[PDB]
């Protein structure tokens, strides 16, 4: 349903408002969205090993 | 991991540490206190930082991709579309995953690898006036001040 | 404008969510409003007179 | 303040308690810290949240008010409308800042007994073995433990 | 309590006391009882008899009031003389209510300032000739007759 | 009253007192005479002052207000326009004269409270050097001039 939200991005199930590079929301866009995906999980790691050495 | 220093010789991480990635914990006669090694801490953030953006930067933002109708006499047209919409996503996912599963124990392997050039760096520093107890800790033979470990975390420390 | 949101107050500026007793936004109300007061303020004290001492 | 406590003879708060309202702070051998008096903290908290309760509860929540229509051979009714409108909320407006100012005034004043009540109770415990220095504080005479200075926050204190 | 003297210093009230609203005990080698202290009690009866007087006189009583009809064309003006009764009858509510929660603290105020001000008039005439001991009692230095206890009471006693 | 100075212990004031509400009266021998004390009467004043805005501002100027009429048959009409006019006639005395009764008992309480915090602060100073002999005068043991009063005046003198 229409509403007077505006974003960069729309696709078939919502708007998009994001920065991160990939989507797996779908492969339908208009305007300027991440690139799709089918994964459920591309995180990476910035960090290190976890080991609180409990 | 790939340099035995997280997970290997250093048996675990420490929480008190919150400044920095890297860090030593002296046990002075000043007390102790958990003090992050700055510079191999900074580099290895520059380092994540790079790949961080390079990942990001690489892909170019997805335009206006809309679906195609074909009529009842063009359902070679149709599985010719989708084949072609179908095999991008495939090798798009595949790409995805990829650097996702291989820079993730790239990433690992260059933390465990500024633990150790962490720990090397203090034992060229320390030779003659220390032993191995913890691997990791530096029992000195001389005791010397707060200054002087902060003399380790800069890299000076004049004596031999 | 209408859009696809639920509120227990309805005005003519705008639907009110809240638990407080006074409300100085407009006079016409539906539903379950606070009072209309024309009050700019009605802060009322909890704590103490506070003096740092810096 | 009406009771001379709250910038009178103690000339400021402490921004060292966050464990109430109002507290002590010692200066024993064994250190120094700000610790609350729970007691009155509490019974401040309570006065307080059921004044906070009482200024909410005693009006009730307004229903659906809507303005009516009058015609051109109706302004006397029109006017009728209004002067209702305008008047109820002229006595609403009233009553609500006159209500503030009150409780706020009180509050404070309520806050200012809360402090005299707690060093007066301190004097009544203490009395011959500590002299008034600071206005607010007290110096022991025969300088006792920290298990004595919470005999003095619960309000024991057995010694003439 | 805001003067901390009811539920405060002095612990509770005496159900032995009948003839007023405060007094004092006296213990004697003569004998103990009670005794109302008339002047504080009187001023207090007055205070609230007046207190109690002025919000019952400034309520004036309510004349003839019934409700009118309205014919089926006539609901504008119907539910203009709901508003109004209404309207009324929540803010006569409301300001009543509000009444009786604000001046029955200040009646506990009064009667709790009327507690500190006759211990602090006793406390003013037994300077070096008694000394606190039960936050409220006072223990003679020469131990003086029935006579000496009525002398505290009136006025008089205006030894060192 | 509330506190218990005036009407209390300090049983009159003085019409000698002309520049202020507070004050001291001097007993030297360099000769009598009486001095306002500024910081009570103008702390007083600003108080004073801000009640006095406060209940002249909060309601509003009256704007044009004028009698309406109706014919023989709008009795109905007639009664709703007398039945709101006397009724928020009722509503605008009854809270004129509960707002008067309750400011003008928490003035005399507020000024009965200044004298408290004038006279506990005087007694914090002298301590040791003067006794009580009036309720309200204090005799001084060592004895001092017009400059030595004037020390107790503006908040110097800190001798044990």
């Amino acid at each position: 349903s229409m509403h007077e939200c505006n974003t960069k991005c729309q696709t078939p199930l919502g708007a998009i408002n994001s920065s991160l590079p990939y989507q797996n929301i779908h492969p339908v866009t208009i305007g300027e969205c991440p690139k799709y995906v089918r994964s459920a999980k591309l995180r990476m790691v910035t960090g290190l090993r976890n080991i609180p050495a409990r | 991991g790939l340099f035995g220093a997280i997970a290997g010789f250093i048996e675990g991480g420490w929480t008190g540490m919150i400044d920095g990635w890297y860090g030593y914990h002296h046990q002075n006669e000043q007390g102790s206190g958990y003090a992050a090694d700055q510079k191999s801490t900074q580099n290895a953030i520059n380092g994540i930082t790079n790949k961080v953006n390079s990942v990001i930067e690489k892909m170019n933002i997805q335009f206006t991709a809309v679906g195609k109708e074909f009529n009842k006499l063009e359902k070679r047209m149709e599985n010719l579309n989708n084949k072609v919409d179908d095999g991008f996503l495939d090798i798009w996912t595949y790409n995805a995953e990829l650097l996702v599963l291989l820079e993730n124990e790239r990433t690992l392997d260059f933390h465990d690898s500024n633990v150790k050039n962490l720990y090397e760096k203090v034992k060229s520093q320390l030779k003659n006036n220390a032993k191995e107890i913890g691997n990791g800790c530096f029992e000195f033979y001389h005791k010397c001040d707060n200054e002087c470990m902060e003399s380790v975390r800069n890299g000076t420390y004049d004596y031999p």
